[PDB]
């Protein structure tokens, strides 16, 4: 089924979790208020292009889901799997690890390059 | 009831012990989930696990389930003295609803015993103004959770007028019961003496009063 | 199993409370009113011919009005709108006699 | 997550009627699903039914087809994430076997195979299903007694002789003192009448300086009483301490 | 996104549960006048009374009606204009002979209406003040009169009509029109001007206009005593209230898109 | 240990080829002022997405390091790789292939479009 941009506001994390390439989607395309036209429209590839930047510098450029080596530090949430993709939203769900957002995206910066700098080597011997 | 569990098991302090859930192939066990309750006489119950498998949160560890083919259990490990309670599971689906099998309580054992604090009240003296007479035998903080109460009347038993019930667990693992009795009020200044007896197994106590007040 | 591990996700539905500039849209008959008369619907961007509002079931939203920008920024966008209209418009200014 | 409290106490004589509510606190309302499960006596406990706050679907054991109703009322938010809600259950007819506890409990997560699960419960409500009136609680005070003459320990407190039905509170000066917060179920009468006592540790020293209210009220007819208990002794060891 | 309380009896603060994303808001036309604001969209069941802080005084109530009421609006002299040559290039537009007679610029509301749309205000007001009050209706205070009459625009003129007729009520706990006169102004000083004005040409000919009144800005008096008296005065003054009073239903959010959550999963080596 | 952005200046090859992921970090998000702020916000965008557009073009959207088949012309440079990775730094080093890297592009343009006309054939006949 097609809820529409944001539809799965409310729902779980796993339902929401389908509907990912709709948000995706209208994202990009959609003398006074000449001006105003063109700050919102760099605005939007700026902000648009600084999440790319970020999927980049990780390994996740495919997109949308992507798994990586950086293990979960339970004191991030500790909750257990179904009682966040079968129950709790992302609008909430954002909230709980938001203390560590940039701390964790570090964490998977270094795991990159590191990723690299060694199929670099497999690639050399073979 | 058609979910049978088992009557009642038993384990030592920092022990294990199990217990079945068993039922015939209408309600348990293949191609149906099962759910496992601590449920406290008299006061709200808790889920443990859910999904044969799956603990809810704020479950220790040690508490763990099984469902087999034909049977479903729960194993309970590292035994904590609070764990002395009565148990039920539930077969389930998504559509359907729940089923409560038969009851099941914990006898936990390796577990220290208590000396009884025995407190009686004598009825007051507006008590009297009605007129009503009886007393007041109170029992506290004992192990293990079983007496029996009796009294005498001149060299012989009572034959009318009484009220005994039963113990219950308590907010600090022990248990308490309480038993009353009436008497006639011409009974006082006439009648000698009269044993509350209260026999326990370690001790034994009682609350002997004599009417001449 | 376990062991968990953290999983991008990338078109998540969520949002966070904002300021930004906005823009302008009118439809139309609004530039067919011609007369070189109406201010800024030449500059302003047209409407959508099949506007769609997608409701968003199961959510609330803490709404304040008396702290909102969209009305600041427009009792602004009308000000500006107004007083650059006037600059070609002519002065009064040998009329003060 | 969040609390759910129900209603108070009630008798209604046999084939009547009755409607229990239950409040919604510290969590979505309609978020989750609203079961009713009661601990009868006769077959333990037995599972009602459930309700759906957000579709309305209910789906009710056959033992509750025919003579039970779920109802369920509107939402009203605190935040975005919490709200007020509440629901009730309307049983049509009434038999000797309802006679017992009653409780509500939310559902477990909002999506799975366990979706309806009763996680989070109320802390109940009773229903005696009997032919007899009401009878209110004749109260009357405890003369104080000791338990340790030597260790230095003293007790007092309320006792309620003769009532129906139950159950009764046990709150002392409009719940400011927490120590020694004990008390002792009731007994039945040969009769049909219950019957109860209750009881607080305190030291001897203290007897002027210490105030004494009882404020145990007894719900099922709209009843209010206070006592205070006099330092009349009854056993001698009480007295030596001082 | 733009998020809209689709909630048909919202205050303008707190929690909605009915909620739509949406790009653009609706046609919000810039209707600049105090007292009244007049042809914007109305309530879908009850007149919502609107306020920041309704217990203090000092901030203003916004009425928004649930029924239209229409109020007919006119200029009577048939005025004529002519051009005066500044030169070069500059041009004075001169008010030249009123041809007929010379009357008075007025506008019209139903009496009737007036009087339902009134009681209906009140039946809302009475929720914040108690069942058993008064709430009656006085003119204004005192002030500029840019702010102590009903000001709009109508046919390219500016207009400034007396209220005092329509805020004189009472009301208790429990077939004409109303000719309200009007001021014409041509050098403006609106949006608290200072050091700019603006002469608004004469519009030749007669001129009329029909709009609906979609609310008010409304002002009680402080003095208070505790009394079941307490009367309101319309208002107006600062004129983001008039945008505040279409732009309600909206509020404007930042899209945050990437999501991290630990889903037991690890990446190909 | 970290360094800073552009910390490994100075630094071997093979030592700033460790850090690659915080030079590629500080790199896009960080009325007389106001038309300097918006001739530089689109400057950064535009001199960001050439890069991107090259990396494209090759098969190397990864990114950081990568591979190729284009082999190494002696001629650009010759030197042993001991003396480039633990030996040379990239400013040296970018004054010696700095003659012929455009050169050096187009042999990566032509090839990595043939790989893709090339590998469509063998999904074409597996
Ligand atoms: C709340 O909302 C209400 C509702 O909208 C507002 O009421 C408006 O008030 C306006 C005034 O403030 C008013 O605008 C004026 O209307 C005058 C009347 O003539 C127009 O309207 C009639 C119908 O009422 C219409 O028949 C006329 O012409 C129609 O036909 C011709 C072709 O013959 C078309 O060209 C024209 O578009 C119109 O088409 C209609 O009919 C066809 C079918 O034939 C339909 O298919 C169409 O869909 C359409 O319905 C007139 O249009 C009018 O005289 C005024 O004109 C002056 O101002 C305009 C400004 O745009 C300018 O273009 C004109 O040329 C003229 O100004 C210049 O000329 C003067 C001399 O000619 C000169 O003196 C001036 O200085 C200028 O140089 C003006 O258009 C408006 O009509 C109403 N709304 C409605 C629906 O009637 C109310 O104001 C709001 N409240 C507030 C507080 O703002
Ligand atoms: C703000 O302004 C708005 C408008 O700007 C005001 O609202 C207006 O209010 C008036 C009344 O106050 C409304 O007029 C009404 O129109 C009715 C319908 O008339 C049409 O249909 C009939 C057939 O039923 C046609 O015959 C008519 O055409 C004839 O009349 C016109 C002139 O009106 C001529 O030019 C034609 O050539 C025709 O000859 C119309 O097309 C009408 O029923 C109503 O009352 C009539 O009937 C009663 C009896 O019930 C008579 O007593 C009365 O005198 C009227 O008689 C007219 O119609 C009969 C036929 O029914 C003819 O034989 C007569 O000769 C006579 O013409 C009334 O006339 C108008 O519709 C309405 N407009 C809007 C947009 O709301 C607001 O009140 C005002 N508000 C404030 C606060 O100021
Ligand atoms: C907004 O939030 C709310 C609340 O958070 C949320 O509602 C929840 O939605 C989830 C789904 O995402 C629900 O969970 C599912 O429930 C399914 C129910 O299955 C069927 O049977 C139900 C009970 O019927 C019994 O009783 C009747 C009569 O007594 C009897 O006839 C039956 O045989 C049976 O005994 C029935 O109520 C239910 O009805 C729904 O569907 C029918 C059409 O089928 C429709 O007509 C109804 O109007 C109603 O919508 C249904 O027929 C259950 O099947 C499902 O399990 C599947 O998924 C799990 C994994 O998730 C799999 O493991 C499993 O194998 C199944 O494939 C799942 O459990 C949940 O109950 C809701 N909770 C509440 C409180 O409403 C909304 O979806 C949210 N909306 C948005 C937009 O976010
Ligand atoms: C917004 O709108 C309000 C309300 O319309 C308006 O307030 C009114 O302002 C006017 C001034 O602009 C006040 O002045 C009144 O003017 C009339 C008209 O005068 C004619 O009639 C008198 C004789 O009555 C002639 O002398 C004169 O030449 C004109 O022909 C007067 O009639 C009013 O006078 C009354 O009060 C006098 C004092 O009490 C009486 O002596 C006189 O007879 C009038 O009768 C009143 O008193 C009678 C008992 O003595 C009683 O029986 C009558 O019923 C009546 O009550 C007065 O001078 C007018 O009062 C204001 N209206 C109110 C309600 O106060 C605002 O001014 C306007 N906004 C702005 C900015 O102007
Ligand atoms: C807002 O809208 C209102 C209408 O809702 C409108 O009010 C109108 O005001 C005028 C006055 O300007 C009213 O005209 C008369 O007002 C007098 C006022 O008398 C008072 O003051 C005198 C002292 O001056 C006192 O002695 C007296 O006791 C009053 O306190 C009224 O007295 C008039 O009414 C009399 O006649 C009626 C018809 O016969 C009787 O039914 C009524 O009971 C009154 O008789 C009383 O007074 C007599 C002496 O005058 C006495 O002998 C009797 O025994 C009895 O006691 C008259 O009303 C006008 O009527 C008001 N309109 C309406 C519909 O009533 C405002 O003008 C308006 N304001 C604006 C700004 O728009
Ligand atoms: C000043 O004030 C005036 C009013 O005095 C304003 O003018 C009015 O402006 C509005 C909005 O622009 C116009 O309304 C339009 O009406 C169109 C109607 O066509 C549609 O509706 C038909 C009927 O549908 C009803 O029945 C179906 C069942 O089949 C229901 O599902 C449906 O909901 C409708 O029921 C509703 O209405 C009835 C009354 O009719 C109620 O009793 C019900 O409770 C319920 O509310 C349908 O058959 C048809 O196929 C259409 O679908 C509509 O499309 C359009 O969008 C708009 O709403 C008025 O026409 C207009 N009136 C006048 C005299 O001008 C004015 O805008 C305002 N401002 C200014 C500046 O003047
Ligand atoms: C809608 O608006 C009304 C007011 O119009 C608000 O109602 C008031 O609410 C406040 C609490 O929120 C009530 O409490 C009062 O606060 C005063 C604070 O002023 C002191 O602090 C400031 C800090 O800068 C100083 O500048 C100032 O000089 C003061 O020192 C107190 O002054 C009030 O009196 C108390 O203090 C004095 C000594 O200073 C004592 O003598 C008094 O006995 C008393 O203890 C008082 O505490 C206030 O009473 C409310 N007023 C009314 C009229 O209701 C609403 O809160 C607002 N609604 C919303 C939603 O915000
Ligand atoms: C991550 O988890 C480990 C144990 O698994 C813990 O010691 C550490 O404190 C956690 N990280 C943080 C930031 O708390
Ligand atoms: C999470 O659920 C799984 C289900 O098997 C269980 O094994 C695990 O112990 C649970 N974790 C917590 C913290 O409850
Ligand atoms: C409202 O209308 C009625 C209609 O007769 C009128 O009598 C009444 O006075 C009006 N309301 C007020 C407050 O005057
Ligand atoms: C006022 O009284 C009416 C009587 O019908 C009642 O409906 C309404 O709720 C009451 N409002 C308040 C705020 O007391
Ligand atoms: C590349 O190397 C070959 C031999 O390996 C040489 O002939 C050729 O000249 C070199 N390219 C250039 C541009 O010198």
């Amino acid at each position: 089924v097609f809820l529409g941009f944001l539809g799965a506001a409310g729902s779980t994390m796993g339902a929401a979790s389908m509907t990912l390439t709709v948000q995706a989607r209208n994202l990009l395309s959609g003398t006074v208020w000449g001006i105003k036209q063109l700050q919102a429209r760099v605005l939007a590839v700026e902000r648009y292009l600084r999440d790319q930047q970020l999927l980049g510098i990780w390994g996740c450029s495919g997109k949308l889901i992507c798994c990586t080596n950086v293990p979960w530090n339970s004191s991030w949430s500790n909750r257990n799997l179904s009682e966040i993709w079968d129950n709790m939203t992302w609008l909430q769900w954002d909230k709980e690890i938001s203390n560590y957002t940039q701390i964790i995206y570090g964490l998977l910066e270094e795991s990159q390059n590191q990723q690299e700098k060694n199929e670099q080597d497999l690639l050399a011997l073979d | 009831s058609v979910l049978t569990q088992s009557a009642s098991v038993s384990g030592s302090l920092g022990q294990s012990v199990t217990i079945s859930c068993t039922g015939p192939n209408s309600v348990c066990c293949s191609h149906k989930s099962i759910s496992w309750y601590q449920w406290p006489p008299g006061r709200a119950p808790t889920l443990i696990i859910y999904e044969d498998n799956e603990r809810a949160p704020g479950i220790s560890p040690r508490f763990s389930g099984y469902k087999s083919y034909w049977s479903a259990y729960l194993t309970i490990s590292d035994l904590r003295p609070e764990d002395e309670t009565t148990y039920y599971c539930c077969s389930y689906t998504h559509n359907s609803g729940c089923v409560f099998g038969t009851g099941t309580k914990v006898s936990v054992l390796g577990q220290s015993k208590a000396n009884p604090s025995v407190t009686l009240f004598p009825p007051s003296s507006e008590e009297l103004q009605a007129n009503k007479a009886t007393l007041v035998c109170l029992i506290s903080d004992f192990y293990p959770g079983a007496v029996t109460v009796a009294w005498k009347a001149d060299s012989s038993p009572v034959k009318a007028g009484v009220e005994t019930t039963t113990p219950s667990k308590q907010s600090n693992n022990k248990y308490a019961a309480s038993s009353y009795l009436s008497l006639t009020p011409e009974q006082w200044k006439s009648h000698r003496s009269y044993s509350c007896q209260v026999t326990h197994e370690g001790s034994t106590v009682e609350k002997t009063v004599a009417p001449t007040e | 199993a376990e062991n968990l591990w953290v999983t991008v996700y990338y078109g998540v539905p969520v949002w966070k409370d904002a300021e930004t500039t906005l823009f302008c849209a009118s439809d139309a008959k609004a530039y067919e009113t011609e007369k070189h008369n109406v201010w800024a619907t030449h500059a302003c961007v047209p409407t959508d011919p099949n506007p769609q509002e997608i409701h968003l079931e199961n959510v609330t939203e803490e709404f304040n009005m008396w702290k909102n920008n969209m009305v600041e920024q427009m009792h602004t966008d009308i000000i500006s709108l107004w007083d650059q209209s006037l600059k070609p418009c002519v002065k009064l200014t040998p009329l003060c006699v | 997550q969040g609390q759910l409290v129900q209603s108070g106490a009630e008798l209604k004589k046999p084939g009547a009627s009755v409607k229990i509510s239950c409040k919604t606190s510290g969590y979505r309302f309609n978020f989750y699903h609203i079961n009713w499960i009661r601990q009868t006596a006769g077959r333990g406990p037995e599972w009602m039914g459930w309700i759906s706050p957000y579709s309305g679907d209910k789906n009710l054991a056959p033992a509750f087809q025919d003579r039970v109703i779920m109802t369920t009322d509107t939402e009203v938010p605190v935040t975005s994430f919490t709200s007020t809600g509440a629901a009730y259950m309307e049983i049509r007819n009434l038999k000797f076997d309802d006679t017992g506890t009653y409780f509500c409990a939310k559902g477990l997560l909002r999506d799975g195979s366990s979706t309806w699960l009763p996680y989070l419960w109320g802390q109940g409500t009773l229903l005696t299903v009997s032919s007899a009136s009401t009878k209110g609680p004749s109260v009357f005070p405890l003369a104080p007694s000791s338990k340790s003459t030597s260790g230095g320990t003293a007790a007092l407190g309320c006792l309620v002789k003769d009532y129906f039905p139950e159950p009764v509170t046990v709150s002392w000066n409009s719940g400011a003192l927490t120590s020694g917060v004990h008390t002792f179920p009731a007994v039945l009468q040969s009769s049909g009448l219950y019957s109860l006592s209750s009881v607080v540790t305190v030291p001897s020293s203290s007897l002027g300086t210490q105030t004494y209210i009882c404020n145990v009220n007894h719900k099922p007819s709209n009843t209010k009483v206070d006592k205070r208990v006099e330092p009349k002794s009854c056993d001698k060891g009480l007295e030596v301490l001082f | 996104a733009i998020l809209k309380c689709k909630d048909k009896k919202f205050n303008g603060t707190g929690p909605c549960p009915s909620v739509s994303t949406v790009q653009c808001t609706h046609g919000i036309k810039p209707v600049v006048s105090t007292q009244l604001l007049l042809n914007g969209s109305l309530a879908e069941e009850e007149v919502m009374i609107r306020s920041e802080n309704i217990t203090n005084n000092a901030k203003n109530i916004l009425v928004q009606f649930n029924t239209p009421v229409q109020i007919n609006c006119t200029r009577p002299n048939n005025n004529t204009r002519k051009s005066i040559r500044i030169g070069p290039g500059q041009a004075f537009y001169a008010t030249g002979d009123i041809i007929g007679d010379i009357r008075q610029a007025h506008c019209n509301v139903s009496k009737a209406t007036w009087n339902e749309t009134l009681g209906k205000v009140v039946k809302q007001l009475r929720k914040h003040f108690g069942n058993n009050t008064i709430i009656r209706f006085a003119n204004s205070s005192g002030g500029d009169l840019e702010v102590t009459t009903h000001s709009f625009n109508c046919g390219g003129e500016f207009f400034y009509c007396n209220t005092s007729g329509l805020f004189n009520s009472t009301w208790i706990s429990n077939n004409d029109s109303i000719t309200l006169p009007c001021r014409i102004k041509q050098i403006i000083n609106m949006w608290q001007r200072i050091g700019q004005a603006m002469y608004a040409p004469p519009i030749q000919g007669v001129i009329r206009c029909v709009s609906n009144i979609t609310g008010l800005i409304l002002t009680r008096d402080g003095g208070s005593t505790n009394s079941t008296t307490e009367t309101f005065r319309p208002g107006g003054g600062d004129m983001r209230d008039n945008w505040r009073s279409e732009l309600y239903k909206y509020k404007v959010v930042k899209i945050e898109p990437l999501g991290v959550a630990p889903t037991r999963c690890k990446r190909r080596v």
